[PDB]
């Protein structure tokens, strides 16, 4: 539709309110491919559309912004998504990325290893994950909620996402986690966003907009994933690269959002209201320090 | 270290021998209405250029070898490099073989008009 001129399609609210049972995902346009602009990689196009969509939300964008990007490596040994995030984010934004496999990156710092080995002293204003294991796409077996890196991501959000911060976590039909959907109810708003360039895939980015640190809504994640699949199963999305050709308003605006350090007792309804509107970040403004745990073994 | 690998010479010699240029340099989407300077904090391609993520266009980054800067600093990583569209089949070769004007920030020979 007119959807073809958008960067993608967000889950309509009415689908989020259903109580569907989980079914197999069968996409009409499966196997179609979008026509990408000459020489442009899928992952650049995909991240560009994700960022175009995030431009439409009430993201908090402070000075000294901190962003961490999981699953940033490619089979190519480079980091196309990181390159798009750094283009999108205000100059000077601190960008850390990470992957199981080695890769070369434009991020300010890169950690190679299982995400579970990653620790940070500081909190973050935005968390992006494209972590994915294609071994999950097993259509011959039951599609249960997955643990692994999703367990890490849920804990990482709860421990290290600043209040007011946001996330975009990639999921698919088989790569998903019920607690992660439940944690979407701890944000002022949430959706599942499908890029128009990859609309033939059950991929989406689960987006949590403005973290509140407590449940605003109780979400059953098994049901919500079924609701997501029902939406995808019944709403074919036309593959489109149209939005890639207008980059004039791409950069994320440096809003200079306020950062305050507050203890849990001081987070009142007024603070919660500011957090919910993208007008406040709550965290320390200390130095950004990261590490990766290394297992040591002597095989001799 | 009287011995040090000369990766630059190896790649130049490889290209001259008909070797395929390094691929998977990360090309960015942009307006192509930028300043045209060579190495910038955000994509700045003009109508005659493509913009690429810098690390992916750096011979030393891509080959996993030390940078020749004594402190091992990289001119490209974390920035965007503008490559003439006519040379965009080999961004690594282009950045390796060419030089940025310290005055106007354009590529010597591909935008710099200071000798004028
Ligand atoms: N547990 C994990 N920790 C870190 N990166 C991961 C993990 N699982 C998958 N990835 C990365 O996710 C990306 C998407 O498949 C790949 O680069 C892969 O290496
Ligand atoms: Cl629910
Ligand atoms: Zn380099
Ligand atoms: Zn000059």
């Amino acid at each position: 539709s007119s959807q073809a001129w958008q960067p993608g399609v967000a889950m309509p609210n009415l689908y989020k309110m259903q109580r569907m049972l989980l079914e197999k995902c069968d996409l009409q346009n499966y196997g179609d491919s979008a026509t990408l602009p000459k020489g442009i990689m899928m992952n650049v196009a995909k991240y560009t559309q994700l960022c175009q969509y995030l431009n439409t939300l009430t993201l908090a964008v402070p000075y000294n912004m901190r962003v961490i990007h999981f699953g940033a490596g490619s089979d190519k040994g480079v980091a196309p998504g990181t390159a798009v995030l750094r283009q999108w984010l205000p100059t000077g934004t601190l960008l850390v990325d990470s992957d199981l496999n080695d890769f070369v990156s434009d991020a300010d710092s890169t950690l190679i290893g299982d995400c579970a080995t990653v620790h940070t002293a500081n909190k973050w204003d935005l968390i992006i994950s494209d972590m994915y294991d294609p071994k999950t796409k097993n259509v011959t077996k039951e599609n249960d909620s997955k643990e692994g890196f999703f367990t890490y991501i849920c804990g990482f959000i709860q421990q290290k996402l600043a209040l007011g911060g946001s996330v975009a976590i990639k999921i698919t039909e088989h790569s998903w986690n019920a607690d992660l959907y439940k944690l979407m109810g701890h944000f002022a708003w949430w959706t599942a966003f499908v890029t128009n360039v990859n609309a033939s895939s059950s991929e989406a980015f689960l987006i949590g907009c403005n973290y509140l640190g407590k449940p605003r809504e109780q979400i059953d994640g098994y049901v919500m994933h079924a609701n997501y699949i029902f939406w995808r199963n019944t709403n074919p999305i036309q593959l489109s690269s149209y939005s890639l050709f207008d980059m004039s308003k791409f950069p994320l605006k440096l809003r200079g959002t306020a950062v305050m350090s507050l203890k849990e007792g001081q987070i009142n309804d007024m603070i919660l209201s500011l957090l919910s509107k993208g007008r406040l970040i709550i965290r320390e403004n200390n130095r950004v320090v990261i590490s990766s745990d290394v297992l040591v073994n002597n095989e001799n | 270290c009287a011995f040090a690998v000369d990766a630059a010479k190896a790649y130049k010699d490889y290209l001259a021998s008909g070797g395929q240029p390094i691929t998977n340099c990360v090309k960015m989407l942009c307006t192509h209405t930028g300043t045209g300077q060579a190495i910038t904090v955000t994509p700045e391609a003009n109508m005659d250029q493509e913009s690429f993520g810098g690390a992916s266009c750096c011979l030393y980054c891509r080959c996993h070898i030390d940078h020749p800067n004594p402190k091992g600093f990289c001119d490209l990583k974390g920035k965007y490099v503008q490559i003439p569209t006519t040379c965009a089949n080999d961004p690594v070769g282009f950045t390796l073989k060419n030089t940025v004007c310290t005055v106007c920030g354009m590529w010597k020979g591909y935008g710099c008009s200071c000798d004028q």
